[PDB]
């Protein structure tokens, strides 16, 4: 059970970034996968979604847009796609896989990458 | 005049073991109060009440057809004040579980590919056996490069923590070359 | 939306004392709640889901409990290794809401 996530890192305010989360150690297409951020003031916090092979998309409600999710099942490879960086968007993002599918819990954690911007 | 406002017994009531209850603000004296159902007024049957004088609603034997759209509106010469339309959420138990590939057999090699549809009102907790020995804990089942009489019955399992019940199917899948 | 409060921010106990972490939801989820602890530097584990039954073969010293609004998870031995960083999330349905979190 190997899930790596990678980043860009420290890019400019005005500037964008793609993130990517490559599996190993178990089959990808089966599993439904999310994102999560954590900040050391605000703490944990979720912010995208994306079912098997596609489909289904689900975002925060505290922002509508501005987030874009990709899964490559034949690749094993997740991508998150986020435009117009605000100071807020500092913190540590982990990709995680689920248990029963969009109503169960977070397993499989990954090791996670930080950002800063 | 203010708007009226709406108050409900339960945000997420359960189908079949729930009653929803109703209560809209205004309660107003010398004033008369009516109740719109998707733009029908009153809609006649034993199932839906009026109680306290027109002034509080109950309904029984929640189904997943209750899901519409409630308002309370009050009744005077000049008041026209009727209040924001709200949503009900019908928390109905899984139904029988479908697997998308109806085929019972397949081909050597073929790329096994089963998603079970239950069609709850929350994601359903599937779970995955493949004779009688638990798999995954997932909706969807993949398998790829089958070998010749890897075969038997696969199970998808459905439960919904709203209710407690079971919902499981079994398929005979088999291959000959 | 869903917030979660956990009520003990922060606590000290010692080895071998039983120790108990309440968690409490804004609104009603039946029984979605489940608890990851988390090392310092190192990435959270999953615990206690569906809030009654434990994760991949742990030991038998976490118990979850509660039902409704309040929920609660209780170890009956405290290992010499500290175990801090609770964190108890609903995913009951998007969005997801984490809590506050622990530290012991
Ligand atoms: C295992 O099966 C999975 C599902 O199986 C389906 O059901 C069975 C019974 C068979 O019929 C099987 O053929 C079915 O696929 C399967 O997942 C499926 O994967 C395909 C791609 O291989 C998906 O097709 C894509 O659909 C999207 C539709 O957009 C969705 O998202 C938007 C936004 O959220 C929604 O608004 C929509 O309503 C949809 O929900 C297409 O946009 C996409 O287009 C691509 O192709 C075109 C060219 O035609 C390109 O121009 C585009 O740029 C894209 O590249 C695809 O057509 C399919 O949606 C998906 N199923 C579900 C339910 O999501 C899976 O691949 C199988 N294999 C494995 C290993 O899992
Ligand atoms: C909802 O309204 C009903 C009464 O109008 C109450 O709850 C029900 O009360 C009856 C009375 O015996 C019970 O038979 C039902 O089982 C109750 N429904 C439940 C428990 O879901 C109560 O005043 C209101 N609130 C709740 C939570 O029921
Ligand atoms: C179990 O394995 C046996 C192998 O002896 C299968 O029986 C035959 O298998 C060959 C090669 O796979 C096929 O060409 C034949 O058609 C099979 N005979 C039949 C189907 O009567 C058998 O299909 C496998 N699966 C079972 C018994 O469920
Ligand atoms: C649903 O209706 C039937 C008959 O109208 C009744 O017997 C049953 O008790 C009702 N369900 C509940 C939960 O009251
Ligand atoms: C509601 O008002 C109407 C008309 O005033 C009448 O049916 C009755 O007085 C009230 N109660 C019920 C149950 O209809
Ligand atoms: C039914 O209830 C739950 C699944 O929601 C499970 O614990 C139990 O074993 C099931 N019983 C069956 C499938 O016989």
């Amino acid at each position: 059970v190997q899930l790596q996530e990678s980043g860009p890192g420290l890019v400019k305010p005005g500037g964008s970034l793609s993130l990517s989360c490559a599996a190993s150690g178990f089959v990808f297409s089966s599993y439904d996968m999310s994102w999560v951020r954590q900040t050391p003031e605000r703490g944990l916090e979720w912010v995208a979604y994306i079912s098997s092979g596609g489909g289904i998309t689900y975002a925060p409600s505290t922002v509508k847009g501005r987030f874009t999710v990709s899964r490559d099942n034949a690749k094993n490879t997740l991508y998150l796609q986020m435009n117009s960086l605000t100071s807020e968007d500092t913190a540590v993002y982990y990709c995680a896989a689920h248990y029963f599918g969009s109503s169960g819990p977070f397993a499989y954690w990954g090791q996670g990458t930080l950002v800063t911007v | 005049l203010p708007k009226p406002s709406i108050s409900s017994n339960n945000s997420k009531p359960v189908e079949d073991k729930d009653a929803v209850a109703f209560t809209c603000e205004p309660e107003a004296q010398n004033t008369t109060y009516l109740w719109w159902v998707n733009g029908q007024s009153l809609p006649v049957s034993p199932r839906l009440q009026l109680s306290n004088g027109n002034r509080t609603l109950t309904l029984f034997n929640v189904t997943r057809n209750d899901a519409r759209a409630y308002v309370c509106g009050i009744q005077n010469s000049v008041s026209a004040n009727r209040s924001d339309p709200v949503t009900l959420d019908v928390l109905y138990g899984p139904d029988t579980p479908i697997i998308s590939p109806p085929d019972s057999s397949y081909l050597s090699g073929a790329n096994l590919n089963l998603s079970c549809h239950s069609a709850s009102n929350p994601s359903p907790q599937y779970s995955w056996r493949i004779n009688g020995i638990p798999q995954q804990h997932t909706q969807v089942l993949f398998i790829a490069k089958i070998t010749p009489n890897n075969n038997g019955t696969y199970a998808c399992f459905v439960s919904n923590l709203a209710t407690g019940r079971n919902n499981s199917i079994v398929k005979s899948i088999t291959v000959s070359a | 939306d869903i917030q979660m409060t956990q009520s003990p921010a922060s606590l000290s106990a010692s080895v071998g004392d039983r120790v108990t972490i309440t968690c409490r939801a804004s609104e009603n989820i039946f029984s979605y709640l489940a608890w990851y602890q988390q090392k310092p530097g190192k990435s959270p584990k999953l615990l206690v889901y569906n809030t009654r039954t434990l994760a991949e073969g742990v030991p038998s010293r976490f118990s979850g409990s509660g039902s409704g609004t309040d929920f609660s998870l209780t170890i009956s031995s405290l290992q010499p290794e500290d175990f801090a960083t609770y964190y108890c999330q609903h995913h009951y349905g998007t969005p997801f809401t984490f809590g506050s979190g622990t530290k012991l």
